[PDB]
């Protein structure tokens, strides 16, 4: 998938003669109710944050791209590349880095006199372009430098950031309503409660914490040996949904206390009326777009395509391991195309562009993967799920009753399950659990048993730096240089590491498949 | 649209086939350079 | 150690040739944080049934015997048998069906208008009788006819009825408790608070939540492979310490809102000193106790040795068993004499009569229980752990500053704890939890291979019909009689189960060591 | 022992006693009987 042909689109064509002879298998797989389980699980998953981010990025940006934009551009996007692109199982949404760009675009336009819309329209455009040049020189085959180095260190830091906003959302909820001796028994709900609330704080903890500790007790049950198998897999498969039902009843029956619900739009309208319809004028909307802003767009489209590119083929990369027994094949070259053509068509309607977010990536791949007698049996490599999703999410305006008595404690819950439950595969995890084991109960694998445990450690501790020198980076102005100090892990895996490591450490430390060199 | 728009001479779907055009013509020059080249 | 000698006070002699002998292991064999740590735990555990049983009786007796009665009565008799009984990991202290004879009697004695406390003294006058007597002929000979059978209907009728009350508690917090919208913010706070109050009952749920989360995580990582194992070991060893030190410290932090915390009165003073003295005359105290109360206390007096020689002399029958390691030997004839005649003597100073103490016990057992490389390898068995609980006890009026921080939640977590860790040697437990498994995972034991899967489940299904009747019988104003029907279960296993299963089947089903029979 | 309590002939410690005396009494008795019995 990775080799470069030389011949012009020869890595797009490749990947569309590789993926699409296995079409009709992509519908009949999909005929399983562990199928509809990952679909009920991804819906909130890929919901929730679209509705999180599209609420910031309306209060962000005074309603010009808000929750209305964010939901509809997610399931038109959703749809065309589960219908068209070649790893069916990403999620294709809204992420961390794309806010902070939008926030910067913001001030930089409010600084300048731009018109923000206009300049995505216009950053929009200038996407394309790039995207097409790459694919048509195979651009997309540099993602065979990314080892499992890069990639372990990418998705576990990723999947630390997620838990980490899992748990600052309840430490808001409880500044929000702290615990008092007294309060105020007539306090104004709308538009949201404008004093502290009995009640709140403690009841969304117990919620959160009953959701995922359902939903674990759950994924132990399916591993489990009670109940007969077909009917405890079909139960396990489902552990989520049951989650989700449970904790919403029990919200649902204590009618008193005001718990922080779901809330969508009333309509498909565009989030400020007064400010851009639905289609955005290239040379301006009240003001005459300048020429320079046309050309001087590049740069930020190419930060911005640099985003998407790592975000996305990182994905894609952590998702079609083959330890994973992916035995259908991954397009780079066709899903950077179809991603990067979306989001920027999608701009010249003001919505935003949208990459493979690696959390929801990695949460469909697990609900879509059946496990045998421990060991990884076959995925559920499929098109109707990822689909449903996308559909779901634009029907979540219309479903507003299903949605709006669905506290946001249960779902904090399910994003706590997510980001615990993306830690499994990660080599960097486990040698990170090896820091705190006794040497003699390492378990038998070929970087324990062919390279020495002060070294092995040393190579992860050298790990630990790079997250952490990522992480402080993240809580930094400039927290956009994230792919670029990424990137500076290859040539530490491909050029530092070998001055101070052997090959055979190396490989056994850093292997493509997990094999002992 | 929404509120009142700056009228321009050319309408939305005619500036956007304009700049597919411009954009089509750039990057068939391209791949007609790099066809020129690693030949000669 | 049950066969009868047929020598007067033969049973009592052989009981301390065998155990006195081991009195300088019983001292040094203490010298272990282990020992320390079921210290901690234990005191705790003895000490809330102490509260809560003698607020309960004062409620039920106009304070005629109360919490201070009963705290003094339990420290010094715990002490005695500490120094000088043959099983020392036994709890003495207060029970449920002590406490509901002490009613019954209470209304007996006000429906004919007799002095309750000289009553008391009169029934235990007569206690010492019928244990002086049993314990001559050798009665305590009779437990070899209770099988694992009845002693493990009874050990998992009692821990259910823990785990129900320890949630029944919660339970009528909520309820004091309810979760509204609008509070009162001036409520009256002594001596206890008269109206809901906000956030109590939800903080009470969070707390007994996490004394339970951290006490299970921490005996996990007891068996895990984390840590330098000494280091875990020590840990691990003070799980129990360490959870309830977290959660009190996370209620001492929150100070606003209100939990229920430990109470003990402020001295050592007789509960309603307008009432009676630390001794009763047992001719009267108001007015000359009738001639003919004196004789037929030995109806109550036989009910009372009833209750005590069962729940005692099962307890410790449970905590010998052979499975347990228990290396250094338990007298029956013994321990019935020191704890029946204590507690006739006991009943002289207006003090309650107590008993071994099933949960308790087991829960002590456990503590110092030593776990090799799954299996159980020795058990820390020495007096002075059982001792320091008794002294703790005693000195717990002197210690209310150190004790009134520590919320009831706290304790309901740890009680929690205590119910699902005394589940486990029971094997009418585990093989309920085989009427939920597939055959082809049922475990490669004696009674698994050896009987019929269906003649397994019947036989689990003719002891659960017994645990209903007995929870029926608990739930009736004839608790009282229940011991009776728990004796009647010993005719059914000796009758009735040869009419309905085989030699081989019966032997592997109830087998006195878990042999193949 | 508390507030204003009727007099007895015996004090506290003799009527325990001679409880406790009549007790031993009845216990020796019933071991002499018993002792009596399974010999004859
Ligand atoms: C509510 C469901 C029905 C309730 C009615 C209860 C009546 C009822 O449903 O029993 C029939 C069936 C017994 O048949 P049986 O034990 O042979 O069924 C085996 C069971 O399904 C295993 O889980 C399978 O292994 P795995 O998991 O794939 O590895 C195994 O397949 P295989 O590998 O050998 O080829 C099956 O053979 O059930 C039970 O399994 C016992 C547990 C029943 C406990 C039910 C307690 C509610
Ligand atoms: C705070 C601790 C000190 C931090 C400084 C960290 C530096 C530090 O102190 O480690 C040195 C020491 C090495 O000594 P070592 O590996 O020989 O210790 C073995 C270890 O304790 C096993 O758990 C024991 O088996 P078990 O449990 O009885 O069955 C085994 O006993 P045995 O059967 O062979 O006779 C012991 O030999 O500890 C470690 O194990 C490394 C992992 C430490 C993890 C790093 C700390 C989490
Ligand atoms: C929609 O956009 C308009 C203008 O883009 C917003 O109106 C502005 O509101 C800000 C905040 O007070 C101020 O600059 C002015 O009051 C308004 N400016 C102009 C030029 O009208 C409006 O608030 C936006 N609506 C929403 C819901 O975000
Ligand atoms: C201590 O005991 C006395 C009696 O010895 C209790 O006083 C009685 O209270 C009940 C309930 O009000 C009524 O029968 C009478 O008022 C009292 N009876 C007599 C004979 O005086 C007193 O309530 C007890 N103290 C506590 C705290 O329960
Ligand atoms: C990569 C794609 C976006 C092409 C790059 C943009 C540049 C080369 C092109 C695309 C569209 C072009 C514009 C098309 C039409 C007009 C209107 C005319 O009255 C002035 C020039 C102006 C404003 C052009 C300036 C140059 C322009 C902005
Ligand atoms: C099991 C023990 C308590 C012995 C059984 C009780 C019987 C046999 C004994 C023990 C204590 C005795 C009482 C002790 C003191 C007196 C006071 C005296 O003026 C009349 C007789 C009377 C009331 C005795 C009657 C008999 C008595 C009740």
């Amino acid at each position: 998938p990775l080799q470069q042909t030389g011949q012009l689109f020869g890595g797009l064509v490749r990947d569309i003669r590789r993926r699409y002879p296995y079409y009709l298998s992509d519908i009949t797989d999909a005929f399983s109710p562990q199928v509809l389980a990952a679909v009920i699980f991804i819906y909130f998953a890929a919901l929730s944050p679209a509705i999180t981010f599209g609420g910031l990025l309306g209060e962000k940006t005074r309603n010009q791209m808000g929750v209305s934009e964010l939901l509809i551009s997610t399931a038109v996007q959703g749809i065309l590349f589960a219908l068209l692109g070649a790893q069916p199982l990403l999620v294709v949404g809204f992420s961390g880095p794309l806010l902070v760009f939008e926030e910067a675009f913001f001030s930089f336009c409010e600084t300048n006199g731009l018109e923000y819309i206009v300049g995505r329209v216009w950053i929009g455009f200038w996407l394309i372009l790039l995207v097409v040049l790459v694919v048509a020189f195979e651009g997309s085959f540099l993602v065979r430098f990314i080892s499992r180095y890069t990639q372990e260190i990418f998705s576990f830091l990723i999947s630390l950031i997620f838990i980490y906003e899992t748990f600052s959302k309840l430490i808001k909820i409880f500044q929000d309503h702290p615990l008092q001796k007294t309060y105020n028994y007539n306090v104004l709900m709308v538009p949201k409660p404008q004093g502290p609330l009995p009640n709140t704080a403690l009841l969304s903890l117990v919620l959160m914490a009953g959701t995922f500790f359902f939903a674990m007790m759950l994924r132990k049950f399916k591993n489990s040996s009670y109940f007969p198998g077909k009917l405890r897999r079909v139960i396990g498969d489902f552990g989520v949904p049951i989650s989700i039902l449970i904790m919403v009843l029990v919200d649902f029956f204590i009618q008193d206390t005001y718990t922080q619900k779901l809330s969508v739009p009333d309509g498909f309208k565009v989030s400020n009326s007064s400010a851009r319809g639905w289609v955005i004028h290239p040379l301006g909307l009240r003001s005459e777009f300048p020429i320079w802003m046309m050309f001087a767009s590049a740069l930020p489209a190419l930060l911005v395509f640099i985003l998407i590119f790592l975000e996305s083929q990182i994905t894609t990369l952590i998702v079609s391991k083959p330890e994973r027994k992916m035995v259908k094949g991954s397009g780079f070259h066709l899903d950077l195309l179809l991603v990067v053509g979306m989001g920027g068509v999608a701009a010249l309607f003001g919505m935003p562009w949208l990459s493979a977010t690696t959390v929801r990536s990695v949460t469909h791949a697990n609900a879509l993967t059946v496990m045998g007698k421990a060991q990884i049996q076959e995925v559920k490599e499929q098109r109707i799920s990822g689909l449903l999703v996308a559909v779901l999410v634009g029907l979540s305006i219309l479903m507003e009753p299903i949605l709006s008595r669905i506290p946001l404690a249960v779902l904090f819950g399910i994003f706590l399950y997510m980001g615990v439950t993306s830690l499994s595969g990660i080599q960097l995890f486990d040698r990170i659990l090896l820091l705190f084991k006794p040497p003699k109960y390492h378990p038998d694998v070929p970087y324990v048993k062919r390279v020495k445990t002060w070294r092995m450690h040393l190579f992860t501790g050298i790990q630990i730096i790079c997250l952490a020198v990522l992480w402080v980076v993240k809580s930094t102005p400039a927290s956009l240089a994230l792919p670029f100090v990424l990137i500076l892990t290859v040539p530490l895996r491909r050029v530092l590491l070998p001055l101070i490591f052997r090959n055979v450490e190396l490989q056994c430390l850093d292997a493509d498949d997990a094999k002992a060199t | 649209g929404e509120r009142v728009q700056l009228a321009h001479h050319f309408s939305e779907p005619e500036i956007t086939l304009i700049i597919f055009g411009v954009m089509a013509g750039v990057i068939g020059t391209i791949l007609l350079i790099s066809y020129g080249i690693r030949r000669l």
